[PDB]
């Protein structure tokens, strides 16, 4: 997972 | 402006999650990783129009933030979408929501997990997160997750996207009201 | 179900363009790519809330398709987002637009080029297209470009995203208005 | 470019  | 909406920071743009008040007094939550690096906030992309400037982040352990309106004259709207939003609640499994932001738009699906850890790698680890089965994509942090007239969460991050579908965490909206004081609308 | 929404096919999904009418019968178009290879369309990425079934389709040389209603309870909204649209006009370089689609929501740019010709590569290429510094994403294809009440083209394809930008081609909608000999609502 |  990544921030958006 | 509303939730969902662009907001811009000097180096990038995020959405706006929900605007908020403590008595007379005005403010907008975001992401808490797009406030930890930036003071003053614009609503368009040449950087002319200003919202405010950050006066909570809390990035990473939680993901929320807060912007404090100095702009008197720009509408500050109380809807999501047709959306009124006139309290909080916590996230149940099951439980129907809808994701804005400013690059996908609003996209909709439901709560899968509670209490999620989300390593973002670099030392930064969240805690406490919503999983759901709503999509999102970079710009779309900060924005609000909401389920009728509740507000639900903020945009954190997650895998995948809106085309072909992904997994998105949310910081449960109630810690950040809570820690600074203020009250959707 | 409203222009900018999710068409799901047998495959696949796209976006509503307009809701149009020809008397008392209504139609909805989308892009040609996505007629191409569909027969029936359905509302839910379930496949049980049928609309209808592709009556025409034009691609590749344009990118334009029509879809004739077979369910005759569901709404069929003639707004996109709050906006009226109630004719269609041709683009010119500079006007100011919008564009929805079921991947991205709503964004909006200026119309930057006319005529353009867009290959998409194995022999699919498309001519007289709008250009356009609009972003668009993969399942986006099909929804409106709007300006106002004035209905101006159908999301065809490009480059770039949504996060970080992007030019995205249309077909000119009054084509295929006269085409199928149908108006927009 | 692409189709959408
Ligand atoms: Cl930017
Ligand atoms: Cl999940
Ligand atoms: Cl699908
Ligand atoms: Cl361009």
């Amino acid at each position: 997972d990544a921030i958006y | 402006i509303s939730g969902g909406d662009a907001i811009y920071s000097s180096t990038g743009r995020c959405s706006l999650g929900f605007n908020v008040r403590s008595g007379s007094t005005y403010y907008f939550l975001t992401a808490g990783h797009c406030t930890d690096g930036a003071t003053t906030w614009w609503a368009n992309s040449a950087r002319t129009t200003v919202l405010g400037t950050t006066s909570g982040s809390s990035f990473p352990n939680n993901d929320y933030g807060i912007v404090r309106y100095t702009n008197t004259t720009i509408p500050k709207d109380g809807t999501v979408g047709g959306q009124d939003i006139t309290s909080a609640a916590n996230a149940t499994v099951g439980m129907a929501v809808t994701r804005r932001g400013s690059t996908t738009g609003t996209h909709s699906g439901s709560v899968t997990a509670l209490n999620a850890t989300v390593n973002y790698g670099g030392g930064d680890v969240v805690y406490g997160m919503i999983r759901t089965n709503v999509c999102a994509e970079p710009g779309d942090s900060g924005g609000p997750l909401y389920s009728g007239t509740r507000a639900i969460g903020l945009t954190s991050g997650g895998s995948g996207n809106c085309s072909s579908g992904g997994t998105t965490f949310f910081q449960p909206v109630t810690e950040a009201l809570s820690a600074y004081g203020v009250s959707v609308y």
